[PDB]
């Protein structure tokens, strides 16, 4: 039994079609995340990615941050994420600009100029609002104790 | 016609799909083991043998392997994405390092090296001077 | 007929000093003669590679195997030079009688231009060089005593060295084994693990404890070495045995016997240090060595040689294939039979992993009377071991890429273990190539932090036990683990394996030998950096095994060799792309690696471990405990280490030390100097030396040879020599000077 | 790309177009030299600028010089 | 390391990277337009002055001013 | 006030400045006239 | 075949340092510079392959290829002037019964295929023509 | 007899029995006339 094979069978390839590579899990995986699934418009296909990340980046700065101890150390590391989102964004903002140019014609396709735009909103949207969210949770922990 | 091969990470990429590609074919009247530029081993076939590379030294490369091998018809092509392909080696059928009547000089300056002229000469000309 | 059976011919070499007088006869090129000081240095660095030299197998094993004997013969002269010097220029007479003040020295200097004054009142009468081998020690353990058996073991050796050399005449010139001696590797192992270790280990626990049990249990009592009996003399009276050893009077019945356990007087399990020299107790190393050797002995017998039972290796490492592995270890044997590079490879690492590893069990477990108590001693052992250590392991490597360049053949791999690993190299380099970011990034980002944060004024801030912590929670268990183990996970030991995991505070004379060595935030911290420097060494020298024979930029590498100097200017820049490059690259980074390891043993323990304890309970380290709060900034290193720790070699001058001082600027030079090597190119040497070269003609003369400048490669190769000097040297020096006061 | 030019001191050995990673070189006919043959450089567009060239020619100085130029992908020896 | 190590050895290595990079899932979608390589034989030599030298002025610059300062100053 | 100056330009010079400095040169660098 | 399909490039070559277009083109003419992976169910360069339900590895799909039968075609036209040099040469040293270029072409090459012709001198091919 | 000659009358050889020679009479030198920074 061999479970590493030539990648499309083709034996020339620069990859192969290892168990990590191609494995249930993995197509699954990779098939339902919100950049690669099917269906998602560019708007939601940001929204869902920048909701994502926007949770977890709070974590970071609050505990970790110069004024953790302080009172208002959680609304410091909300301000700190924004202003990370901020970078990022403008990061996208460039990227597409480089890479698509300036007038766009085949429409919905990630990778044109207009979906790229609409895809970085949908980041940045998602993103503050995730980080919000973890701040009104964060505010309050539960114990889950009866 | 691809030798037998299982594989490897050191193949082609995007730019063998996107800029361009290139091919050698041969032909063999044994079934034996030659090592690929590429990395690892094959076992190429009895006849017709075709494989793909990124690089014109690459295929080059393995061709002076297979002159080991006392093979010496093989061909080189380099495959356009669109599909367009141009015969590259040996271009005339004939070995560069044989004379062949009929192929033209090209780069040929009619003086030893130390008749080219002085720098300061060709100043504010946009010429060099080796191309003077 | 046979399998094994011994093929040898008849005076194969002529014994002649023609070839002497013809330099480079082993090479079709440098024999030609000189016309160019290239050849000059060609033909010391083409001549012990016998590959070049010879296209038979056969002649390269001959020549390996009388070189082998030559080695030996070097060996035995030096260790025959060692007990003479401690029999005629030293002062262990006077050490054997109080060992605790009089200061080991084995080296006198000449008094000839004030050199004298490096000859120390060490004690004993006696003035000299202050020596840190440890011969002192491991001669008490073995039961000297005297300084005329120093002298016999001293003539022993110089004949030992005699045979072996004459073995390697005999064995080139008179008596050449063949091929098909050498190949046979199942008799070799079956020989080599029953009859040099196992037969070794069980000589050598007869004479401990024959020997050096009892007299070492005298000395430590009291009796003084002239009254303690002659060596020969506890051999025949058993009754002086039983006395010591109380169960010699039963004799070797109880051996015979299954009753073993009468002889728990000699073979103990005890564990832990002697209290009165603070070191291993002999009775247990006895016991380490017998058991040790009944192990090898029974391990000797497990390959085929000419009588049907055992195993074939062969048929071993190829029945094991699996799912993901193709056809799995076929083709290692006739890899590891027909290739010395590749036996050298594996064999070469090992030694030097095992160098390593002695040398943190030597310190934790001191196995030699009186030798925890001396620091100097100590320390110079460590750092010499970890140094042997890392240059073999590197040196591995090396001769791991010259078999791909030259032994690998592509039709002896199809779909082994070997093919496939060639086959994703890319996959193995690149996820190296960010596990070494991540681990660098990470680990000095920490010591960064700190800086900026202590010097911005915001101690709070920074990883360290008092505030941001980073324990090393995973070691800190394991040691607990250890520490309980005695009488638990190991009922009948009756100590700690090393009281460095936990235990009391082993003292001897007033100093500290031994003490439990606990683990903070700054151990983590340091122990990841260890991580990182030995990961980054082992993807340059990985890099170049598994790019040894071709890469995307030069698909034909192979062709050019191991040792190329580039393939041009072109493809934008080749330089260095050779797998010697790759080695030469490597080296730097080990050195970095061992430094730092160093640095830490030679830091830690004169922090939280050596030192002086009170009648009662009071411990001053050497430096105070400053490791915990210092060692987590660079800037503490360069002030609390470097700078501080240095005080001694730079006022060393007027004092028997002063050698130590001189050596610590001239390393300083040389390394400098190197740096002139390594930055600098060819070109313009070479033409520097056409305008040199001009005057000579001016005034009519000039060399045949003609003059000219180092090749690319010596080039290299001549500044990482020069630059590992300067930089171990200084260290050297510096470890050597602060050890001397520190003891 | 780069640029190959072969001088009139050529001897025809053909070892440089034996030598040429990437075949930029051919042998053509020529009546100057005994030999009857010089090299010639009809294929630049694919000189990696190794050198190897220069390296193996005969001549006191060399007959055939490279100089580095413009660098495309083919130049730069970019698989990717 | 710019001044001892050479341009072949990191070119090498950055072609990996480059593998890596359009073979990893989700970071496939972002991609460079200027081909990543490594730095010339000259340029090294540029830059790795330029870090001796600048290295070398500042810490002298701080020693020569601190020294100075904290002793009579 | 002036005094309230180094507070509204350190911000802006340090971070500000240098990003849209960084951004242009990319853009320019990155586009095919 | 378009023999100029590969000099046809956006490359312009600049006045001094540069060797030129050479003699098959410096650059290919299509850009390199395209774009990432797509959604499932897109595609993103041009006439891409689509990666059907494994998108990310669309790249490692081969769509560029070299038929057999097409690469006979290409070393004929490529070497077409050469076997015309060829066969001219051998007409001027006064062939036997010679007929016409092309005849004697097929002729000639009907024996000792395509290639061997290429590589055989005029007195060679006399030899063979005697016939 | 005469191969040994010639292999002892090689550079690397010589150089070092000359040096030895010469470094040994300065050591001597040195030691019946010691500590001199002038012809007195
Ligand atoms: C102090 C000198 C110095 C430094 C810092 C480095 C640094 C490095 N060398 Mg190197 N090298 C040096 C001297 C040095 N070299 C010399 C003298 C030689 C000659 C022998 C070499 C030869 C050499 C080779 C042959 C190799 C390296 C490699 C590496 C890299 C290891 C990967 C890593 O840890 O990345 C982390 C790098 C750091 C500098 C860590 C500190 C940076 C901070 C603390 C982390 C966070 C900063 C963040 C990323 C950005 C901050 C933003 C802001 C500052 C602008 C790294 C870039 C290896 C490599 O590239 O493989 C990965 C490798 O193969 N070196
Ligand atoms: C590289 C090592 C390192 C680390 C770990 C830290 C850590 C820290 N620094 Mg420090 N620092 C460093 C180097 C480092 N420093 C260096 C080299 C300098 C000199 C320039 C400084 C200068 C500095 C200053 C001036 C300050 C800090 C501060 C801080 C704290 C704030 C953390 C923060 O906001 O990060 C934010 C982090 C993120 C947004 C991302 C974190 C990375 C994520 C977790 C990786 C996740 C990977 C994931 C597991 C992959 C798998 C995913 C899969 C399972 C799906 C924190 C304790 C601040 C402080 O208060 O000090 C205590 C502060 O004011 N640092
Ligand atoms: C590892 C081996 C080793 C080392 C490093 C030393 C080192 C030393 N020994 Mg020692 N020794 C050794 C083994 C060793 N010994 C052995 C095995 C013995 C037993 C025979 C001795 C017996 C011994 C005595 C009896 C004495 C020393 C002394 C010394 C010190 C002065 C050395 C000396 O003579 O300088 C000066 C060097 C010379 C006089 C030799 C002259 C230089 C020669 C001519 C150069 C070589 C010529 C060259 C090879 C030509 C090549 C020809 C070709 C055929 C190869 C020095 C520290 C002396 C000492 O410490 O006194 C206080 C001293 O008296 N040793
Ligand atoms: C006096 C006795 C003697 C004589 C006359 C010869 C004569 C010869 N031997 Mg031989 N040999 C001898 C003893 C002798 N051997 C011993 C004892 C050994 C075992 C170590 C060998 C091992 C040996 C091998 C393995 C080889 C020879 C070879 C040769 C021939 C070429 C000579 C040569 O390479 O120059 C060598 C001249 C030298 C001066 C080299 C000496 C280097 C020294 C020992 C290094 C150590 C010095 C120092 C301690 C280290 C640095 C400090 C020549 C016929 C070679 C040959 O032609 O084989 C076909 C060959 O391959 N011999
Ligand atoms: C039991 C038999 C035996 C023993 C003891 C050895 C021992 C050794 N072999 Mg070995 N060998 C053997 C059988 C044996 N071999 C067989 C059967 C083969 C053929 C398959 C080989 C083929 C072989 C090769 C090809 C090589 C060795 C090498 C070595 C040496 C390795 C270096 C080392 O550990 O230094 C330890 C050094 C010592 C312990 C010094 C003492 C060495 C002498 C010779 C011990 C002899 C016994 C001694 C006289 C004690 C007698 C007991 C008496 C007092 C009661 C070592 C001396 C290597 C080497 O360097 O050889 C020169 C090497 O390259 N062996
Ligand atoms: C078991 C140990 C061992 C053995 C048997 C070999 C054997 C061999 N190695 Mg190898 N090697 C080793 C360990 C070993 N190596 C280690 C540990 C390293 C890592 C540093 C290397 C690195 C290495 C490289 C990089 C190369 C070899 C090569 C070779 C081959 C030819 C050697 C040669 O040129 O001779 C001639 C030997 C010399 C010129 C050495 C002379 C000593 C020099 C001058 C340094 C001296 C330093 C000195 C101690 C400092 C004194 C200071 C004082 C003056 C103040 C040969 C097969 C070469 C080859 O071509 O292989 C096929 C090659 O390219 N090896
Ligand atoms: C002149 C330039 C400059 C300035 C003004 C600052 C200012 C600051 N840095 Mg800093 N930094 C700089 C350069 C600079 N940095 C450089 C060059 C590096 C690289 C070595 C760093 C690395 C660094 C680290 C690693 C950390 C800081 C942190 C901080 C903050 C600590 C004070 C505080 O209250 O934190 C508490 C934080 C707040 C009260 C939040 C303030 C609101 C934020 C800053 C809004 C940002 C939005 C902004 C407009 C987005 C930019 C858009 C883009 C187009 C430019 C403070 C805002 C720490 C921090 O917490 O970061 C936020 C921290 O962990 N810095
Ligand atoms: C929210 C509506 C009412 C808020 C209010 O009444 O203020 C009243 C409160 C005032 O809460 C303040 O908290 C501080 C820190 O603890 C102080 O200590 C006091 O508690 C308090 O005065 O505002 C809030 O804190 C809650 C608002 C949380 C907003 C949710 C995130 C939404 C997304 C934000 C990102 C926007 C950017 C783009 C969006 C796309
Ligand atoms: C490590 C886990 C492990 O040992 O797996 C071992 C795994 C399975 O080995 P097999 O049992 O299939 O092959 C058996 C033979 O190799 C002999 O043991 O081999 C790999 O594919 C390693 C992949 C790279 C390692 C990833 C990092
Ligand atoms: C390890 C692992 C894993 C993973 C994990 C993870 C990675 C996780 C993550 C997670 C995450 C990371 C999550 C996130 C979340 C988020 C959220 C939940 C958000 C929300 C938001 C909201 C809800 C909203 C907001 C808003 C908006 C939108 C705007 C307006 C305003 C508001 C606020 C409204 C698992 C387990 C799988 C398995 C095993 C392996
Ligand atoms: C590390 C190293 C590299 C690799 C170093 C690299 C690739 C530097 C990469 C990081 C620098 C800081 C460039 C990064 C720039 C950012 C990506 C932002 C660019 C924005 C543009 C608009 C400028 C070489 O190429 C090299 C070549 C020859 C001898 C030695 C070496 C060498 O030592
Ligand atoms: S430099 Fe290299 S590629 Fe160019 S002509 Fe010379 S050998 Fe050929």
């Amino acid at each position: 039994a061999n479970f590493i094979k030539p990648y499309n069978d083709d034996p020339f390839v620069g990859h192969l079609a290892t168990p990590i590579t191609s494995s249930s899990l993995t197509r699954a995986l990779l098939k339902n995340l919100p950049a690669y699934r099917f269906g998602l418009t560019p708007l939601l296909r940001g929204l869902e990615i920048g909701l994502a990340h926007g949770y977890f980046l709070i974590g970071p700065f609050a505990q970790l941050g110069p004024l953790r101890n302080s009172d208002i150390g959680l609304l410091a590391g909300f301000l700190s994420t924004i202003g990370l989102i901020l970078i990022l964004t403008l990061g996208l903002t460039i990227y597409g600009a480089a890479a698509f140019g300036q007038e766009k014609s085949n429409g919905s396709e990630l990778q044109t100029k207009k979906s790229w735009d609409q895809f970085k909103g949908g980041f940045f949207v998602g993103a503050c609002g995730s980080a919000g969210f973890a701040f009104i949770c964060l505010s309050s922990i539960p114990t889950f104790a009866l | 016609p691809f030798p037998t091969f299982g594989g490897s990470t050191g193949g082609w990429l995007r730019a063998a799909e996107v800029e361009e590609k290139y091919a050698i074919t041969w032909t063999s009247t044994k079934e034996q083991i030659f090592e690929m530029p590429t990395g690892g081993a094959a076992i190429m076939r009895n006849g017709e043998n075709l494989l793909y590379l990124a690089r014109k030294e690459q295929c080059l490369a393995l061709s002076t392997q297979l002159r080991t091998f006392k093979i010496n018809d093989y061909k080189i092509y380099r495959i356009f994405p669109s599909g367009e392909v141009q015969y590259l080696h040996p271009k005339d059928g004939v070995f560069p390092e044989k004379v062949n009547p009929g192929r033209t000089s090209v780069n040929s300056r009619g003086f030893s090296i130390g008749k080219n002229p002085n720098p300061a000469s060709i100043k504010f000309s946009g010429i060099t001077t080796y191309e003077s | 007929s046979k399998n094994v059976q011994v093929f040898v011919e008849k005076d194969a070499v002529e014994t002649s000093f023609a070839k002497w007088a013809q330099p480079g006869h082993f090479s079709r090129t440098l024999a030609k003669g000189p016309k160019t000081t290239t050849w000059i240095w060609n033909l010391h660095a083409d001549a012990h590679d016998f590959d070049s030299q010879t296209s038979s197998l056969e002649e390269v094993s001959r020549k390996i195997f009388s070189a082998h004997f030559g080695q030996l013969a070097i060996i035995f002269l030096w260790i025959s030079g060692m007990h003479f010097h401690g029999a005629y220029f030293s002062n262990y007479s006077a050490w054997l009688t109080d060992p605790i003040s009089i200061k080991q020295s084995s080296q006198v200097v000449w008094p000839i231009v004030g050199q004298e004054i490096l000859n120390a009142d060490v004690g004993g009468n006696f003035q000299g060089i202050q020596t840190t081998s440890g011969w002192f020690q491991m001669w008490r353990a073995e039961g000297i005593t005297s300084e005329v058996e120093l002298y016999w073991t001293a003539i022993g050796g110089l004949a030992m060295s005699a045979i072996m050399l004459f073995a390697g005449w005999f064995h080139y010139h008179k008596a050449a084994p063949k091929l098909e001696w050498f190949q046979n590797a199942e008799s070799m192992m079956n020989h080599h693990l029953a009859g040099l270790l196992g037969l070794g280990c069980l000589s050598w626990s007869g004479h401990q404890i024959h020997i050096a049990l009892p007299i070492n249990k005298l000395l430590d009592a009291g009796v003084s070495p002239q009254e303690i009996p002659l060596p020969h003399e506890f051999l025949i009276n058993r009754d002086l045995m039983a006395q010591l050893y109380p169960s010699f009077s039963k004799g070797l019945a109880p051996f015979f016997g299954g009753n073993w356990g009468e002889y728990s007087d000699f073979l103990t399990f005890k564990g832990g240090l002697n209290p009165v020299t603070g070191g291993l107790w002999l009775s247990d190393i006895a016991h380490h060595h017998l058991a040790l050797s009944v192990l090898f002995i029974i391990a000797g017998h497990m390959y085929r040689t000419n009588w049907g039972i055992g195993h074939n290796m062969k048929e071993i490492l190829e029945a094991h294939k699996g799912p993901f592995t193709g056809e799995g270890h076929k083709g290692l044997y006739e890899i590891l039979t027909t290739s010395w590079h590749a036996q050298l490879a594996i064999n070469l690492a090992m030694m030097g992993s095992l160098s390593i590893i002695v040398a943190h069990h030597m310190y934790a477990m001191p196995p030699y009377p009186y030798l925890a108590t001396d620091y100097a001693t100590q320390l110079s052992l460590f750092t010499h071991h970890m140094w042997i250590g890392g240059f073999c392991v590197v040196g591995g490597a090396a001769h791991g890429a010259i078999f791909m360049v030259r032994d690998y053949t592509p039709a002896n791999n199809y779909n082994n273990l070997l093919d496939r690993v060639l086959r994703h190299r890319d996959a193995i380099i690149s996820h190296l190539n960010w596990v070494c970011i991540f681990l660098g990034c990470h680990a000095f980002g920490f010591y960064i932090h700190n800086d900026t944060m202590r010097a911005l004024g915001r101690p709070q801030d920074m990883f360290s036990d008092k505030a941001i912590q980073l324990q090393p929670i995973f070691a800190q268990w394991i040691q607990n683990i250890h520490l309980l183990a005695p009488g638990t996970t190991a009922p009948n030991a009756l100590a700690t394996t090393s009281y460095a995991f936990g235990g009391d505070v082993i003292e001897v004379g007033g100093k500290i030998a031994m003490m439990p060595i606990k683990l903070g935030t700054a151990d983590f911290m340091v122990h990841h950096i260890h991580a990182f420097t030995i990961h980054v060494t082992v993807l340059i020298l990985l890099k170049g095994v598994l790019y040894a024979r071709s890469s995307k930029l030069i698909p034909d590498k192979a062709n050019l060799g191991f040792r190329f100097p580039c393939d041009g200017p072109g493809r934008g820049g080749t330089c260095q792309s050779s797998s010697w490059d790759h080695v030469f690259l490597g080296l730097f980074w080990m050195y970095n690696s061992i430094s730092v390891v160093i640095f830490h043993f030679s830091w830690k323990m004169q922090s939280d471990v050596w030192g002086t304890i009170t009648p009662d309970g009071a411990i001053s380290h050497i430096t105070g405990g400053n490791f915990a709060q210092s060692s987590i900034t660079i800037n503490g290193w360069l002030r609390d280490f470097l700078w501080s720790q240095a005080s001694q070699v730079i006022q060393s001058y007027g004092s028997a030390s002063s050698a130590y001082g001189l050596i610590f600027l001239g390393a300083h030079f040389i390394w400098a100097f190197s740096l002139m090597f390594l930055f600098s190119g060819r070109g313009y040497w070479q033409e520097l030396i056409e305008s040199i070269v001009w005057a000579h003609n001016k005034l009519n003369f000039a060399p045949t040879i003609q003059p000219r400048a180092l090749s690319i490669t010596q080039g290299r190769a001549v500044g990482l020599a020069h630059y590992l000097l300067g930089g171990i040297g200084t260290t050297w020096a510096f470890f050597l000077a602060r050890a001397i006061s520190i003891t | 790309s780069h640029t190959v030019k072969i001088y009139d001191t050529c001897i025809g050995c053909t070892q440089c177009v034996r030598a040429c990673p990437t075949d930029v070189l051919e042998m053509v006919p020529w009546d100057g030299c005994k030999s009857g043959q010089i090299a010639s450089s009809p294929r630049v567009e694919d000189c990696v600028g190794c050198k190897r060239c220069e390296t193996a020619c005969p001549t006191d100085f060399l007959s055939v010089r490279v100089y580095l130029g413009a660098e495309t992908t083919r130049s730069l020896g970019l698989a990717y | 390391m710019f001044l001892i190590s050479w341009r072949g050895y990191w070119q090498e290595l950055i072609e990996t990277l480059v593998w890596a990079h359009e073979r990893t899932p989700l970071a496939n979608l972002i991609r460079w337009r200027d081909k990543p390589v490594a730095l010339s034989i000259v340029q090294a030599r540029l830059v790795g002055l330029v870090h001796f030298s600048v290295g070398y002025i500042l810490t002298y610059a701080a020693f020569v001013i601190a020294s100075t300062s904290g002793k009579f100053a | 006030a002036a005094s309230f100056l180094p507070s509204i330009l350190v911000p802006l010079v340090g971070l500000i400045f240098p990003a849209f400095s960084m951004a242009l040169f990319f853009l320019y660098v990155q586009t095919d006239d | 075949v378009d023999l100029d399909y590969g000099m046809k490039n956006s490359y312009v070559p600049a006045t001094g340092g540069d060797g030129g277009q050479g003699q098959f083109g410096a650059q290919s003419p299509n850009d390199w510079r395209v774009a990432g992976t797509s959604p499932v169910g897109e595609t993103s360069y041009a006439g891409a392959a689509d990666g059907g339900e494994e998108p990310w590895f669309a790249e490692a799909i081969s769509t560029v290829s070299l038929d057999l039968q097409k690469a006979d075609e290409t070393l004929k036209a490529f070497t077409k002037d050469a076997a015309a040099f060829k066969i001219e040469e051998f007409a001027a040293e006064k062939p036997y019964g010679f007929t016409s270029s092309d005849a004697a072409m097929e002729e000639l090459v009907g024996k000792l295929g395509y290639s061997k012709f290429l590589e055989m001198s005029t007195k060679q091919l006399m030899k063979t023509w005697g016939t | 007899m005469n191969d040994f000659q010639k292999y002892l009358s090689t550079a690397p050889v010589l150089l070092t029995l000359w040096m030895t020679f010469t470094a040994g009479f300065i050591i001597e030198v040195n030691r019946f006339f010691p500590d001199m920074l002038g012809l007195y």
